[PDB]
């Protein structure tokens, strides 16, 4: 809070942080993608898709 | 130059040029394209009985050499001999196409012949990948149409064929109206026309062969993927130009631009082909050759290739097709000039060979469609006429943003989808 309760300090640091996290999420996404990229997506059959690929 | 053609009761055509031997043979205007899915490989089956051991000895004693050829548009049975024995030939041709049209087809010879082509064709489908892929290129490019039938015939329709089928075909196709007897080598024109007119008769004259449905092209692909093969062979083409076409040569010149290449032969890598810059940096393939297959109904313009660089096939195709794009927008003048010189060159070595059995097959096929052979000198006149502007118009119709036929075998996992390759047939514009 940065005070006795939710007041000015709270709302101003909260905006500050609301701006910051999105950029972290974005970073977190690129990792999600890197982790995706080494094995590729799965498929509905739940079996290997190595025999029939399409760009 | 020469090339003379006269009728009678049948049509005869000859081309004499005092050399070594002289060959005479009957060339029929029907072939693989005139067969059916179920009787396919009947012509390739005639070719082997005519070349049977039984008949081969009969002409060998007499001092002759037998040569048969089976194509899509035609069929040919040729007998080679010395300049003087020009009569020894006709007496054999006629003996096997009239007297022995009851013999040969006798069992023990047919069964022997059939067991031999059944193996011969099984060897081809297991080993000759480049030609097999090309055969399948026709198979898919012209599927469900005359031209789609493989010359050697299928391995199945072959083992179902019996003497009856052979006879039925002969009776329906080997006819007076659908035939041309030719003579090349050193034998004169007047010598043949008369030796033929000696023994009269006709043998099924006035009889015409069963017609069909005009061959057509279809954007399609056939992928015979075999991971156990050490290379990846692929052929790819578009709808070409048929013989007796305004652009017969313009199309043939375009292929000569990109030509052929063998990555292992030093001289080949030095050619004046822009594509060879793009393909040599990472050695995209072992070899490749561009063609312009023409026939009576249609044709195929594209290229064939083999590659060991299985992980970069997409670039082989990419660069190769980006070059084809140039023929519509940026083909330079010297590219066209170089093509002419090299077209003329390879065209000449084709016609001007020291083997009449080649010359025969070339004379027959032509006169069997246009009814006359175009003199080599006349060709050069047309070739030199062709302008940059000409190549672009042709490419605009034939090549630019047009469907394609693809066929492949071996490690072709790296050959991208039809739509990916199809897309490269053009370029972005404002």
């Amino acid at each position: 809070w940065g005070g006795f309760s939710v007041s000015n300090p709270t709302i101003q640091r909260f905006f500050a942080l609301h701006y910051l996290v999105p950029f972290i999420i974005a970073a977190m996404v690129i990792m999600h993608l890197m982790a995706l990229h080494i094995h590729g997506s799965s498929n509905p059959l739940g079996i290997t898709g190595n025999l029939d690929r399409i760009p | 130059a020469e090339v003379t053609q006269l009728s009678n009761g049948i049509v005869v055509a000859t081309e004499h040029n005092p050399a070594h031997t002289a060959s005479v043979g009957v060339v029929f205007g029907s072939g693989a394209a005139n067969e059916n899915p179920y009787n396919n490989g009947v012509s390739n089956l005639w070719k082997n009985i005519f070349l049977s051991k039984e008949n081969s000895a009969v002409a060998a004693k007499e001092g002759l050499a037998l040569s048969s050829n089976i194509s899509r548009d035609f069929q040919s049975y040729i007998v080679s001999s010395l300049p003087g024995s020009t009569d020894k030939s006709l007496d054999f041709l006629n003996q096997s196409f009239i007297q022995q049209k009851a013999n040969l087809l006798s069992s023990s010879n047919f069964e022997a012949t059939k067991k031999s082509v059944l193996k011969q064709v099984q060897d081809f489908e297991d080993n000759d990948h480049p030609n097999r892929v090309l055969e399948h290129l026709h198979s898919t490019a012209f599927q469900n149409t005359p031209l789609s039938l493989p010359t050697r015939g299928t391995l199945e329709s072959l083992e179902n064929l019996v003497v009856a089928d052979l006879e039925s075909f002969a009776n329906n196709h080997f006819l007076n109206s659908n035939a041309v007897v030719v003579g090349t080598g050193n034998i004169k024109h007047e010598d043949l026309v008369n030796s033929i007119e000696s023994k009269n008769l006709s043998l099924q004259t006035g009889t015409k062969p069963v017609l069909k449905k005009k061959a057509a092209f279809l954007g399609s692909e056939v992928r015979l993927r075999d991971d156990t093969l050490p290379k990846a062979w692929i052929s790819l083409a578009v709808e070409g130009e048929p013989v007796n076409s305004p652009n017969y040569f313009v199309a043939k010149l375009a292929a000569q631009i990109f030509g052929s290449y063998n990555a292992f032969e030093p001289a080949s890598r030095l050619q004046g082909i822009k594509l060879l810059d793009n393909i040599q940096e990472y050695q995209l393939c072992d070899n490749f050759n561009h063609f312009s297959l023409s026939y009576k109904d249609s044709g195929l313009w594209g290229f064939s290739t083999a590659t060991r660089n299985v992980t970069m096939i997409d670039d082989l195709i990419h660069f190769t097709l980006k070059q084809w794009n140039r023929l519509t927008i940026s083909v330079t003048d010297t590219e066209v000039e170089r093509a002419k010189s090299l077209l003329k060159l390879q065209l000449g070595q084709l016609y001007e060979s020291g083997n009449p059995v080649n010359d025969a097959n070339l004379l027959g096929a032509e006169v069997l469609i246009k009814g006359s052979k175009l003199s080599l000198g006349e060709a050069f006149k047309k070739i030199d006429a062709i302008t940059v502007k000409d190549v672009k118009a042709w490419a605009g119709k034939r090549l630019w943003d047009q469907d394609i036929a693809i066929a492949g075998t071996g490690q072709i996992e790296g050959l991208l989808d039809y739509m990916r390759i199809r897309s490269d047939m053009s370029m972005m514009r404002w």
